[PDB]
């Protein structure tokens, strides 16, 4: 998922753009995929 | 009158150039409807003008290899660009130029010479060209092909298949690789294709549909669902 | 942190005391031996010539859209040259321009006066947006400009735009017809007149005029980075390959770390890399020998640190999950 | 018939969210202990379980 | 057992791992 | 105004007209590139 970065693969990104900037598209990576597992334990401790 | 039929499930084409096996992937980009009416066309013994909208799906069955070409633009009265596609000799010729057609284009065959058809720099679609700002050079039988334009481009899809049927559309699937994106930059509201008169064709319009294409193990399309 | 598999536990409980137990601590990962750098062979440059030092550039209504391909960027050369007033590049940070090859390159080139290369640029909009030029909002390039003011200048009326137009363009479109434009009901029956104009105005340039009015020479790039087979590189050299051994790895400036081996995957000829369930490139084609190489990301498997409470002993006992005991 | 385990699962926060790239793991720390108290999670199911 | 019932390999790569359940299926 | 200093490094330089865009952090080009670089974190003002 994009989560509104430009592009999903986290590499992708680091190679196509600066530091600056990726510091704006990957931590709408982060903040997307960490919110995923969040999403992902909460499940987890309601079935267990 | 022009005659109707089904689609089934063709006009589905690789969406990206990424590889991929054996994953589901949802796609959205501009694709032929599954069952819609795709309009039915002769040659016996018939080019109508046709509304392109955002993409046409064009699918020949052919045997003598009559239909040669396309013609593209909005007025196609000389005061704007036209995008002109022709196949003779194996050899491909895409113009963009501005130029003035004949109202009934057609290129010329004239059967069994020593040269069959002749006929070949006939070059009969169209008075003169002037401004041309683009230039490229190089029922047994099913061609297929999706014509649209993204954002200033102009892609084309193929596929060369070999068929057993005479009256209608192979009822199946198959997956329309690219082959070439003439950067043409033109807007394209109409369109008429090309004959070669001495072959039923069909057009479909695409719509924004989102597919969910199926990648077997050897990374072709095997499936879809609309 | 990094001292030992018991040292990694501490760092994460943020203690120092570490509780009798099992602690599994991050999967244990192999740094990259070497970095591998992969572009296609080619020599030529590409023609910085004939598209910045061209003799004449078209108008802005009818540009000229140059495809430029097998060649390599020559970005350093075009450094003792009249520069440029603004160069902004949408898609790519100009750092990276070097370290990345491109795939659809088409030079723009026309000439716009002095006040509206702002114009040029995706969503803005007034009488070089609008009308005559157009950039898509997903515009991928750069935007280059410098006067020609000791060029373009002379009045030089032959530079040219087009004021009128009934509707505003789509993107990268070019409409170059000279029919008359009908302001009120009036059939204008192709002559001027009263609500009736001839739509291409041509710009004057004196060598005198203000900064406003002096012409700009504008080049606008535009190509599609990664996804695509690779034409024209960077400057940058290749470097040799390394399979089966866990690399830095550059391909086609693409960038990671992985585990090259060869693959019997096959592509059609106009695919380049393969991507996974993920979207994590799992396979490439080698530019240079045309070849398909699985890249499988090193660190794999799980550690897990069993030990006493620090408090009792120091000595440690790791567990690595799933290897019969080999390779650590 | 009853269920009585389920799969003891654990995540790896931080290769999972930034894949073995060192530009990316480096921010991943101003997060801070998001990623220390899944794994929080994660335990006390795979103990009781 | 036989009632109930790549995959893992794309599991580990990325992180979601599998642990093993104290009890074996044979002390069960 | 509001707000007091630490480090206070005035750097001065003559530069080309066309080229005081180049002083950025994440630009490039012969002033950003060759002969004068700022950081990617740079915190504070270009005055020209
Ligand atoms: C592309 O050409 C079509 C015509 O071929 C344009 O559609 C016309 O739009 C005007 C309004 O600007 C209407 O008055 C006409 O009746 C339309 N004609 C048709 C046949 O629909 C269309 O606007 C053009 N596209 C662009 C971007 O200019
Ligand atoms: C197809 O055409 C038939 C007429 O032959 C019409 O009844 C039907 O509604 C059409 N359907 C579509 C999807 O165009
Ligand atoms: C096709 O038409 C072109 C017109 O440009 C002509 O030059 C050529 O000889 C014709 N035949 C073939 C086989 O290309
Ligand atoms: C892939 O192609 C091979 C022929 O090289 C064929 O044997 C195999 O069945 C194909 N796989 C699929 C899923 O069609
Ligand atoms: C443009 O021409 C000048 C001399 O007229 C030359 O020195 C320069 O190298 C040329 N530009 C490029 C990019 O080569
Ligand atoms: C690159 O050069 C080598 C020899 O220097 C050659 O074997 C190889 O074919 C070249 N690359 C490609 C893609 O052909
Ligand atoms: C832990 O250390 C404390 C000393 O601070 C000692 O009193 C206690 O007995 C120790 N416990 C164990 C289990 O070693
Ligand atoms: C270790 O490898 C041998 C053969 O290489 C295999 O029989 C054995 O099952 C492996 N260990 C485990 C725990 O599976």
């Amino acid at each position: 998922s994009n989560f509104g970065a430009i592009s999903s693969v986290l590499n992708d990104i680091l190679s196509r753009l600066d530091p600056p900037e990726a510091e704006v598209q990957i931590d709408r990576l982060i903040t997307g995929r960490l919110q995923s597992l969040q999403t992902y334990v909460t499940q987890q401790l309601i079935r267990a | 009158p022009p005659a109707y039929t089904n689609s089934f499930t063709r006009g589905v084409y690789y969406p990206d150039k990424v590889f991929r096996s054996s994953v589901l992937h949802s796609t959205q980009d501009l694709f032929l409807p599954f069952f819609s009416n795709v309009t039915w066309f002769h040659a016996i013994h018939d080019n109508p003008v046709l509304p392109f909208n955002d993409g046409v799906y064009f699918a020949s069955t052919e045997k003598s290899n009559i239909i040669r070409g396309w013609i593209f633009g909005t007025t196609l009265d000389s005061k704007t660009q036209s995008l002109l596609i022709v196949n003779n000799a194996t050899n491909v010729v895409i113009k963009v130029c501005e130029f003035q057609f004949c109202n009934d284009p057609f290129l010329g065959v004239y059967y069994h010479k020593n040269n069959k058809s002749w006929m070949e720099s006939e070059f009969r679609v169209y008075s003169s060209a002037n401004n041309c700002t683009f230039e490229y050079v190089s029922f047994k039988n099913l061609r297929e092909f999706v014509f649209k334009n993204i954002d200033g481009y102009f892609k084309i899809y193929s596929k060369h298949t070999p068929i057993n049927l005479v009256r209608d559309l192979p009822q199946g699937f198959s997956a329309l690789e690219p082959l070439v994106d003439l950067p043409i930059g033109i807007n394209i509201t109409r369109f008429q294709t090309l004959l070669a008169l001495h072959a039923a064709y069909y057009v479909g319009y695409l719509q924004p549909r989102t597919f969910l294409l199926k990648y077997n193990e050897n990374g072709t399309i095997t499936d879809a669902v609309d | 942190c990094a001292l030992d598999p018991l040292s990694e536990t501490k760092c994460t409980l943020k203690s120092f005391t570490v509780e009798k137990g099992i602690y599994q601590t991050s999967n244990f990962r192999v740094q990259p031996t070497e970095s591998i750098v992969r572009f296609p062979n080619i020599t030529n440059l590409c023609p910085f010539g004939e598209v910045f030092n061209a003799t004449r550039f078209a108008s802005v209504y009818a540009w000229n859209r140059k495809r430029i391909s097998n060649c390599v960027a020559d970005y350093s050369v075009l450094y003792n040259s009249a520069s440029f007033s603004t160069f902004k590049c949408y898609g790519v940070s100009p750092t990276k321009l070097n370290d990345l090859c491109f795939t659809n390159v088409y030079a723009d080139s026309f000439v716009i006066r002095g006040d509206e290369v702002r114009q040029i640029a995706p969503g803005q909009t007034g009488k070089i947006a609008d009308y005559n030029y157009k950039l898509p909002d997903d515009f991928t390039g750069c935007v280059i400009a410098w006067n020609s003011n000791n060029l373009d200048s002379k009045g030089n009326y032959n530079y040219l735009y087009r004021l009128f137009r009934k509707s505003n363009l789509k993107p990268f479109e070019r409409d170059i017809s000279t029919e008359i434009y009908q302001a009120g009901s009036t059939p204008c029956n192709g002559v001027e007149g009263f609500n009736c104009y001839f739509p291409l105005q041509s710009y004057g340039f004196q060598p005198t005029n203000g900064v406003g009015y002096q012409p700009y020479r504008v080049v606008v790039l535009s190509f599609e980075l990664l996804h695509a087979p690779a034409t024209v590189c960077g400057p940058k050299k290749s470097t040799n390959l390394v399979k089966n051994k866990c690399v830095n790895f550059n391909f086609n400036g693409l960038t990671g770390t992985g585990v090259l081996t060869e693959s019997n995957k096959k592509f059609l000829p106009f695919q380049q890399f393969g991507r996974d369930i993920a979207d994590t490139t799992d396979a490439v084609r080698d530019p240079q020998t045309l070849e398909i190489l699985d890249i499988t990301p090193c660190s794999f498997g799980g550690v897990s640190v069993i030990t006493p409470g620090t408090n009792t002993s120091n000595q440690v006992a790791v567990l690595y999950q799933d290897v019969n005991c080999t390779e650590v | 018939i009853l269920p009585v385990s389920m799969t003891k699962t654990s995540v790896d926060c931080t290769m999972y969210i930034c894949g073995d790239s060192t530009e990316c793991s480096n921010l991943l720390l101003q997060y801070g202990s998001f990623c220390t108290q899944l794994n929080r999670a994660l335990t006390g199911i795979a103990v009781e379980q | 057992f036989n009632k109930v019932t790549a995959m893992q390999m794309a599991y580990r790569f990325n992180g979601l791992t599998v642990l093993p359940p104290l009890l074996t299926d044979e002390m069960i």
